[PDB]
């Protein structure tokens, strides 16, 4: 009935993670200078909509064509998901043995790899 | 913000 | 029962929160070689907590004495608690102007000075 919290210290605890970005101009700006691979932000969709059955954490990347992000949503038993925004159908994400950063990491990097070769 | 949607 | 996780954002983030810091011998050796006046760290309170009320927070720091323990309490309100582990009683704790971090480090080093005068 906890695991939300392990979960959530995972992500919180992790560099990845950008407590003070949370519109999307400070996204554009953070990219603007930071070489980084990807953030991990504090979603938008936590104030926006629903009743509560997640908590939403966004990730966000560079790629030629501009910022690409993907929204994660956690439930109240610590499953994870990635969360279609246009329609808000959820897809369950099963962690990977080195845990909850190491599977976003490649949901993540492997997402980037797709767009980049695309372009 | 553009995000990464499948279904 | 939205606002604990914002709260918990704020503490997970945070320096003195240690995420590998479970035990009483590794709080002992931070304190060996560290000098930061405390640490936050999850508590061993909610291993074994039947009650669903808290998420518990322990602080620790380092006086002449040897080292202190502050057990703390968020409910799901996001209102923040000390909690007496003798008794389980629990004192309401309001929050500073500049947030909870703010306010649990004031709580905790106001704590470590009182006990140092008392030496």
């Amino acid at each position: 009935s906890e695991k939300i919290y392990k979960v959530m210290e995972e992500i919180f605890v992790d560099r990845h993670y950008k407590e003070n970005i949370r519109t999307g101009e400070e996204v554009k700006q953070y990219f603007s200078k930071s070489k980084a691979e990807f953030i991990l932000r504090w979603s938008s969709a936590n104030e926006s909509d629903t009743e509560n059955k997640y908590v939403f954490i966004a990730a966000s990347f560079q790629a030629s064509d501009g910022i690409h992000s993907i929204r994660y949503g956690i439930n109240k038993n610590g499953e994870l998901f990635s969360i279609n925004t246009a329609s808000n159908k959820v897809t369950p994400i099963d962690i990977l043995p080195l845990g909850v950063m190491a599977t976003l990491t490649q949901h993540i990097t492997q997402n980037k790899e797709l767009i980049e070769k695309a372009l | 913000p553009s995000y990464v949607n499948v279904q």
